C-alpha cells in the first residue's frame, strides 16, 4: 500500500498547491484593485503587500512539496518495478553479469565496491546501447495509469515557482508570518 | 470539581456557564474575581468542590495558596491555610497542595481547605519523611542531557550548535552572557522547544522578570511546560515572591526524587530588584548595590546542584552586559566563577547578524570528561582545534555553512574526519 | 505644558486632544491621567485602535511622585518606589489585542533637564518600550533637523509587521550608514530624501547607486 | 554521647532516632535542627553527654564553640563558653577543647561546657604553660617532603613532575600562579593524596575560601584529612571568620610541636573578601584595593614557617591571574615577593592540552640547597640545564614522555645518565 500512499499524497500535495496558488491569485487581484482606485488605504495596502508576499511563499514551500512527493512517488515505482523485474529475471541478469561478480559473498567490502563500479560501467554501456538506438518506449504494465496520473515530470507552473529559495531566517520568519495570518484569519 | 480547569480555560465559556448557571452580574471584574464568584455560587448550591496548587508561608502560619498559572498573583481566588494543618502535617511553603477545600464563613472572605488528598503528587503520608534539599550531598552531571531535537527542522540549528559549544547537564549552573538585541529570548525558548521534545520526563519551568506583555503570553503560548513570569507592571516585591515561590518549588520537587530544569532571564535584573527591595545595610559598594543585598542571588544560582541519590536541580540564567549601568558589568564579573557552564554572544557577530551569533571560542564548560562518551570527546576536541586560530566571525560563518547539508550531530563529525 | 502649546494643539489635530496646564494641581493631572487611560481601555475593548500621543513620561512621573503619600522607602533623588508603580503600569498598558482593536502609546522623555531624578526615570524606563526614538542636541546646535539619531535608535521585532523587500532596502542602508558619525550621516539622508518624492523612489536610487 | 559520630555519620541516623524514642517530627528539618533536637531529647533522660570542638571568643568572650565537620556554621548547635570557663581553663582562640556539657535551661539556649578533659590532643592544665607561636624563632625548611607516593600510578607522574620542578620543605611558602582553566583543583586534592599518604603523621588541613558547591563536597569524598570551605552562598564575613578559625586552629595545633599543612585556594578571591569586607581608611589604591585591605591577608600568609622546638607550619596557597580583573594582576604584584617557592601555570600548555601544565622554567625554589642534599641537587642542577635551552612545551612534554617507562624518579635520573 505504500505506492497508494505515495499517490495520494502527491494528490493532496497538488490540490494544496493549486489551492495555495488560486489564494495568491485572488490576493493579487485584489491588491491590484485596491491600487487602481483612489482610496489611500495605507494600511490595508500594507497588510495587503504582507498577505501576498506569505501567500506566495506558501506557494513556493508547496510546489517544493508536491516536487519532493513526485520524485518520491518515482522512485519508489522504480524501485519496486525494478524488485519484481527482478524476482522475474534475476537469473538472466545474473548470467550475463557474471564473471565479475562470483565471489560477492566471500570479497571484502573494498573488492566488492570495485565489482560495483566494473558492473556501473557496464550498465552504462547497457543503457548506452537502447539510448544511442532510442525507440519510443511506454511505462509498466502494471502500472501505467499511476505513472501517467503523475505523468514524466512535474508542471513547469510548480519547478518555476521552486526556482528560488531563501535562508533559514527567511523560512521561520515567514512561517510566523502565516501562523499568524492563518490565526487573524480565524478570528 | 477542580477550580484549575476553571482558571486555565479561557473566560468566553466562563462567562456563558456564568449567565447559564444563574448568577446575576459577571460582566465587569477580574478573572479571580469571576473565578471566586463561580466558586461560591457552585458552594451556596451545594455541589462538591475541590482544590489545588501551590502553598507558601507567611511569618505567622498565615499560609496562602496560590496557582502557577496566575503568576502566583494574589487575589480572592488563593485558598487560605491555617496553622493548624501545617503543624499537623509539618508541611512547609512550596507544597503542591491538593484536596478538600471549604467555602469561607462568615468575618473571613478567603476560600479554606477541609483535607489535603495530595501533596506533591505523593501521598501525605508518604511525603511526610523527606530529606531537606540542602541536605543532600551535591555530586557531577553524571547524565548528560542532549539538546538535538533529531527532526533536522529549519531552527535545529541553534541546538545542534549549543550542543557542540557546551553540553548541558543535569544539576549544571549556567551562565548566558550578552548584549541586549542579541536574541537571547528565543534561545531560551528554543532550549525550552527542545527540553521538551526530546526530554518529557523532567519537569520544564521557566521564569521572567519585567518582561513585556507580548512577550510574556508569547512564551505562555510557545512552550507546553508551565512558565511563571513577572511583567514589570508590578513592583519588585512581586518579583521576589515569584522569584523565591519558583525557586524553592524546584527544591520541594527535587527533594522528591523529581529533576527539575528551570530557565530564567535576566539574573541582573533580578539582582537590581533584590539591591532595590532591601533596606540597605549602610556600606554601598560601586554602583549601588550591597553584600547583604546581593548574596541572596547567589544563593539562588548556587542552589543548583545534582543530587547524589535521584533528582537534579539545574539552572540557566542570562546576564547582560554593555547596558550603561555600573552594577550590571559589576555583578558580572562577581559571576565569573559562580557557575560550572558559560556561553557569550558576542556582539560582533550581532551586528555582523548572521545567527545563531555565540562566541564559540570564549564559550566553554569544565569537565567535560564526566559527562558524556570519550569518542564525542575527541571530536569536539578536533573541532576547537580547527576553529580556535581565525576570527570569531568567519569562525561562525564556517561552522553554520558546515552544518547545512549535515543532518545530525554524527553527519558533521563524519564529513568532518573524511576531509 | 504652556496654555499657547494646548491651543496649537486643538487648531491643529483632527481628533480630539486632552490638555491639562500647570496651573491646575498634580492632583488633575494624575486624575486626567488615570481617566483618560481608563477611557482608551474601555474603547479598545470593543474592537477599535486607539493610538494615545504623551507628553511627557517625565511630567506624568513628577505628579504621581508628588500626589502618593510617602511610604518610608525612598530611592535616590527622593522618589518612591511605589509612586513609579502607577506611571509604569501607565506606559505598560499598551498592547496588541488579536480578537479586536490596538492600543498604541507613542510617549516623549526628558533627558538631561538639571536634574537628578530625571535620569532615574529615564534609565529605569530603558527596557521597558519596544521601540525607541533617539533626538540629539549636538545635531539640532547645527540647525540640521530633525535631529533624531538613527545609529542608537531603532525597533524590535520589526521583521515581522511589514513587508521583507524594505526590510532588505533599510539593512543595506544599515550597512552603508552605520560607520560615518550621526550628523553627516543627517545630512546625508536629508539632501538625499529632498531630491526624491516617495520612500520607495529614494529606495530604488539607493540600489542602483 | 559524643556528637561527632552523630555529626559525621549520614541523614539514615535520623531515622534511627525517629525508632529509638519516637520523635513527632523529625523527617523535615536542617541537619543542625535534627541534632539539636535529638542531642536535646537525649539529654532529657539525665544522661552524661560529650562535646568537642574549636573555641572562638568574640568581643566580649562569649564563647563559641564550633565544629570542624561542619565547616563552622553560626547555629545553635555550637557550645557556649562563658569568661569564666575562658579564665579558669586557661584556654584561646582555635584551642580543640573536649569535655562535659551543660543541658541549658529557661532563658539561655546554647549548650555550656561543664568540664574540660582534653586540650589539643592534651591534657588540658599540661597546655596552660605553651609558648606562644609568635614568640617561636622561625627557621627554614629543613626535612624534605617528598611528594613520590612509590605506587606507580597513572596520575602519580604529575607529582614526580612537580618534586623535579620544586620541592617543598617543612613550614616552606608556597605560591601557585595558575590562572582560569589549568587544572590546579584536583593538582591541589593530587597533592593532598601524596601528603595522606607519604606523611600521615602530620595533620592535614585544606581550606577553601570562595569554591562552587560541586568539587567541594566531592572533596570531602576523595581527601583523607578533614576539608574547611565555604560556599558563595554566604557573604564574606562567613569566609573571614573561617579563615581567622583556620588559622588559630593551626597556630594552636602547631604551638604543641606538631606539623600543620595548610592547603589555600585562593589567595585571590580571600584578599577579595577582605577588601570587600574591611572599612575604608580613605587611602584607596588601584582597582578599588586599600592599603590594610592588602595587609590583612599578609597576616594570615606570613605564618609559614618553621620551629626549633618541634613542630612546623606549612602553607601551599594558589593564586589567579589574567581572570579580567585588573585588581587581580595588582595583589599579584603586591604577593609576588612573599613567597620563598613559587611555581606557574601556563595557557598555552592547557591549549596544548598537555598536562601538568606547569612552567618549569619560571618556576623554582629559593635555596634548594638546605632543603634537599648535594646529589638529587646536582641531579636536578643537571635537568635546569638540559631544559633551560629549548621552549617551555617541548621540554615539558619530552620531560613527559621520558617519564613514561620509567616508574620511579631515580630510575629516571639514571635512565638520562646513560642516554
Ligand atoms: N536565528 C535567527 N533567526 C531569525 N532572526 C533572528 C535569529 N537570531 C536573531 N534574530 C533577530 O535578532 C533579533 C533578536 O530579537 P529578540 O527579541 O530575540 O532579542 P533579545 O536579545 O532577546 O532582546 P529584547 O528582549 O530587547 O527583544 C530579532 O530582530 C530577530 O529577528
Ligand atoms: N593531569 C591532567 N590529566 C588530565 N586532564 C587534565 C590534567 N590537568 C588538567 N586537565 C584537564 O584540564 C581541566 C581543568 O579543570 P579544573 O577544574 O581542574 O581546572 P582548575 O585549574 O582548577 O580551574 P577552574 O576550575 O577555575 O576552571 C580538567 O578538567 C581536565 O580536562
Ligand atoms: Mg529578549
Ligand atoms: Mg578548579
Amino acid at each position: 500500500t505504500a505506492l497508494q500512499q505515495a499517490f495520494d499524497t502527491c494528490q493532496n500535495n497538488k490540490a494544496a498547491w493549486l489551492q495555495r496558488k488560486n489564494e495568491l491569485a485572488a490576493a493579487e487581484q485584489e491588491y491590484l484593485r485596491l491600487l487602481s482606485g483612489e482610496g489611500r488605504n495605507v494600511s490595508r495596502l500594507d497588510e495587503l503587500r504582507n498577505i501576498i508576499e506569505v501567500r506566495k511563499w506558501q506557494v513556493n514551500q508547496a510546489a517544493g512539496r508536491y516536487i519532493r512527493s513526485h520524485e518520491a512517488v518515482q522512485h519508489i515505482s522504480i524501485r519496486d518495478r525494478l524488485n519484481d523485474f527482478m524476482q522475474q529475471h534475476g537469473t538472466a541478469l545474473a548470467a550475463a553479469l557474471a564473471p565479475e561478480l562470483m565471489g560477492y559473498s566471500e570479497l571484502t567490502a573494498i573488492a566488492r565496491n570495485c565489482a560495483i563500479q566494473r558492473a556501473t560501467d557496464a550498465l552504462r554501456e547497457a543503457l548506452l546501447s537502447w539510448l544511442a538506438k532510442g525507440e519510443k518506449i511506454n511505462y509498466s504494465a502494471q502500472d501505467s495509469d499511476i505513472l501517467t496520473t503523475i505523468g514524466f515530470r512535474p508542471d513547469v507552473a510548480s519547478v518555476d515557482d521552486s526556482r528560488e529559495k531563501f535562508t533559514p531566517a527567511q523560512n521561520m520568519i515567514f512561517s510566523r508570518k502565516s501562523a499568524q495570518l492563518a490565526s487573524r484569519q480565524s478570528v | 470539581m477542580n477550580l484549575t480547569e476553571l482558571k486555565n480555560t479561557p473566560v468566553s465559556e466562563l462567562i456563558t456557564l456564568g449567565e447559564n448557571m444563574g448568577l446575576e452580574n459577571l460582566a465587569r471584574m477580574r478573572k479571580q474575581d469571576i473565578i471566586f464568584a463561580i466558586l461560591k455560587q457552585h458552594a451556596k448550591s451545594g455541589e462538591d468542590i475541590f482544590g489545588d496548587g501551590v502553598l507558601e508561608i507567611l511569618q505567622d502560619g498565615f499560609g496562602f495558596l496560590r496557582s502557577a498559572d496566575s503568576s502566583y498573583l494574589a487575589g480572592p481566588d488563593d485558598i487560605y491555610v491555617s496553622p493548624s494543618q501545617i503543624r499537623r502535617f509539618n508541611l512547609r511553603t512550596g507544597d503542591t497542595i491538593s484536596g478538600k477545600i471549604r467555602p469561607p464563613k462568615e468575618g473571613e472572605r478567603y476560600f479554606a481547605l477541609l483535607k489535603v488528598n495530595e501533596v506533591n503528587f505523593d501521598k501525605p503520608e508518604n511525603a511526610r519523611n523527606k530529606i531537606l534539599f540542602e541536605n543532600l550531598t551535591p555530586l557531577h552531571a553524571n547524565s548528560r542531557l542532549r539538546m538535538e531535537r533529531g527532526n533536522g527542522s529549519t531552527e535545529d540549528l541553534t541546538a545542534r550548535v549549543l550542543d557542540l559549544a557546551s553540553p548541558i547537564g543535569r544539576g549544571q549552573r549556567g551562565l548566558i552572557v550578552a548584549p541586549p538585541k542579541a536574541g537571547k529570548t528565543m534561545l531560551l525558548q528554543n532550549i525550552a522547544q527542545s527540553i521538551a521534545y526530546n526530554h518529557p520526563d523532567c519537569v520544564l519551568m521557566v521564569l521572567l522578570i519585567d518582561e513585556r506583555p507580548e512577550e510574556v503570553t508569547e512564551m505562555q503560548r510557545l512552550v507546553k511546560g508551565e512558565v511563571v513570569a513577572s511583567t514589570f507592571d508590578e513592583p519588585a516585591s512581586r518579583h521576589v515572591q515569584v522569584a523565591e515561590m519558583v525557586i524553592e518549588k524546584a527544591k520541594r520537587l527535587v527533594e522528591h526524587k523529581k529533576d527539575v530544569i528551570i530557565l530564567l532571564d535576566s539574573i541582573t535584573r533580578l539582582a537590581r530588584a533584590y539591591n532595590t527591595v532591601v533596606p540597605a545595610s549602610g556600606k554601598v559598594l560601586t554602583g549601588g548595590v550591597d553584600a547583604n543585598a546581593l548574596h541572596r542571588p547567589k544563593r539562588f544560582f548556587g542552589a543548583a546542584r545534582n543530587v547524589e541519590e535521584g533528582g537534579s536541580l539545574t539552572i540557566i540564567a542570562t546576564a547582560l552586559i554593555d547596558t550603561g549601568s555600573k552594577m550590571d558589568e559589576v555583578i558580572y564579573e562577581e559571576f565569573k566563577g559562580t557557575g560550572n557552564m558559560e556561553l557569550h554572544l558576542s556582539r560582533k557577530i550581532a551586528e555582523k547578524r548572521v545567527f545563531p551569533a555565540i562566541d564559540y571560542n570564549r564559550s566553554g564548560t569544565r569537565k567535560e570528561e564526566l559527562l558524556t562518551t570519550q569518542e564525542e570527546l575527541q571530536k569536539m576536541w578536533i573541532l576547537r582545534k580547527i576553529i580556535h586560530p581565525m576570527g570569531e566571525i568567519d569562525a561562525m560563518e564556517f561552522l553554520i555553512n558546515k552544518l547545512a547539508m549535515t543532518k545530525t550531530n554524527d553527519d558533521f563529525f563524519e564529513m568532518m574526519k573524511r576531509s
